């Protein structure tokens, strides 16, 4: 390698890496629209605000897609995507939908602001298969009446908000609340973070609910877990309840589901540069450290429910532990990692005593 | 399965479980079949 | 590369023999992908160990 005496120059190259967090926001909407140019017919388009929506698209006169989308920006900011399609049973682009979401790496939430039931349930079954290979989605849904929809029967990532919300327009028109409830997830992760359940947040700009729910049938609907939009006298309308669908003690809460969904997506994006490196011992201690310094920063900002000890993570990557010799030959690595998330506090009980 | 190269991830299989407390008081009452000043519906549900 | 291959067309050509496709990602581009030799025996795979 060295023949002429001279002086040779050489550096040490290494893929040494660290992990940084992205945002859990900016969904796409699959309602019907009216594009202005023919290349905007069937492709995903990034929308930054309400201003550039008025340039690319239009507001028509009879027509609820332009009304349901401006209520998204009044609640919480952030960009959003949209996928215009015209026919509900057009299973051409509906089959060609899930292989367009994967090429954009960010997509987290999923929604559909279209009013009727025949259009929404055709959508919810089209991309229902793309939820169980663990890439990181979390959709929203609405209920046509007092029970949950059956297009997605039992899954760890859905959320149902029962009573639909109306809005005045020149008779006031109703609106399925899956549109404007996506914007209220964009405020909670701003100041409070991911690990806070959005309940006490106040809906920003509405007249009234369509049907008035009371506390005696709140008792029935809070099991078989579906959420509810409530009305109060002093503070107006407010969202209420933060429970997911399937009710084992594994994941019954929205933030405990969404905390593990965001912690995986940040470490999986940064291990992708190191995917063909040798399986020696100095690679093991460099990966185990960059995961250790990610959960420790997240622990000391109040998101892992551990006490003043260290017991919130046990990431280990060794060869005697967690592996053995014969799966090195069919090249593998095993990352046993585990957290201890925090639960929301509901049902506060006082129990006064005399002494 | 382990078809293509890349980064895979699995999660836990089973979690903990525990029992939920009770309801302890839901009564059904004794209507009378020959009664007149009432509804012919057999089963009524009253909440408050 | 002249073609865009897939994510899963790599999968059925990873056993038996070693097609070792050339695939372009986002960010890093036109990179090679997969280092496998022609046999599948647990002594002689993995081109760098040869």
């Amino acid at each position: 390698v060295t023949s002429v005496p001279g002086v040779y120059i050489e550096e040490d190259a290494s893929p040494a890496m660290s992990v940084s967090a992205s945002a859990t926001a900016v969904p796409l909407f699959v309602a019907r629209f009216t594009p202005l140019k023919p290349e905007l017919a069937g492709v995903i388009t990034r929308i930054g605000s309400w201003l550039d929506y008025t340039i690319l698209f239009d507001s028509n006169v009879p027509p609820t897609a332009s009304v349901a989308l401006r209520l998204y920006f009044q609640n919480g900011g952030g960009p959003c995507y949209l996928y215009p399609l015209e026919k509900a049973d057009d299973n051409g682009p509906l089959a060609a939908l899930p292989d367009l979401i994967d090429e954009v790496g960010e997509i987290t939430l999923l929604a559909s602001p279209d009013p009727d039931e025949t259009y929404r349930t055709a959508v919810y079954g089209a991309l229902a298969a793309s939820l169980d290979q663990h890439k990181g989605y979390f959709l929203l849904a609405d209920s046509v009446n007092g029970d949950a929809p059956s297009a997605v029967g039992g899954s760890a990532q859905v959320a149902v908000y029962y009573p639909n919300v109306e809005v005045p327009h020149t008779a006031p028109l109703s609106l399925p609340p899956s549109a404007l409830i996506a914007g209220v997830y964009g405020k909670t992760d701003g100041e409070r973070g991911v690990w806070k359940a959005p309940a006490n947040v106040v809906l920003n700009g509405v007249s009234d609910v369509s049907v008035r729910v009371t506390n005696e049938q709140q008792a029935e609907l809070n099991p078989k877990g579906i959420n509810v939009i409530r009305h109060f006298s002093d503070r107006g309308l407010v969202v209420w309840g933060s429970r997911t669908q399937k009710d084992d003690d594994d994941w019954r809460y929205i933030p405990v589901r969404r905390l593990f969904d965001a912690a995986e997506r940040d470490i999986k994006k940064a291990l992708q540069p190191m995917v063909f490196e040798p399986n020696s011992q100095l690679t093991w201690k460099r990966v185990q450290t960059a995961i250790d310094n990610y959960l420790y920063r997240l622990w000391q900002q109040g998101a892992l429910a551990g006490n003043k000890a260290e017991e919130a993570y046990f990431v280990r990557v060794g060869k005697g532990i967690t592996m053995t010799q014969d799966e090195i030959n069919q090249g593998k690595m095993i990352i046993q990692v585990g957290m201890a998330a925090v639960r929301p506090a509901e049902f506060i009980i006082l129990k006064f005593t005399q002494d | 399965t382990t078809t293509y190269p890349g980064v895979y991830l699995s999660e836990d299989a089973v979690s903990s479980f525990s029992v939920n407390s009770a309801a302890t008081a839901v009564p059904l009452f004794a209507y009378d079949s020959e009664n007149t000043n009432t509804i012919n519906k057999p089963i009524q549900v009253f909440r408050n | 590369p002249a073609f865009a291959v897939s994510d899963d067309f790599q999968g059925k050509y990873n056993q038996g023999k070693a097609l070792n496709m050339i695939r372009t990602f986002s960010g890093q581009g036109t990179v090679v992908w997969g280092a496998r030799t022609l046999e599948d025996s647990d002594n002689w795979r993995y081109i760098p160990v040869r």
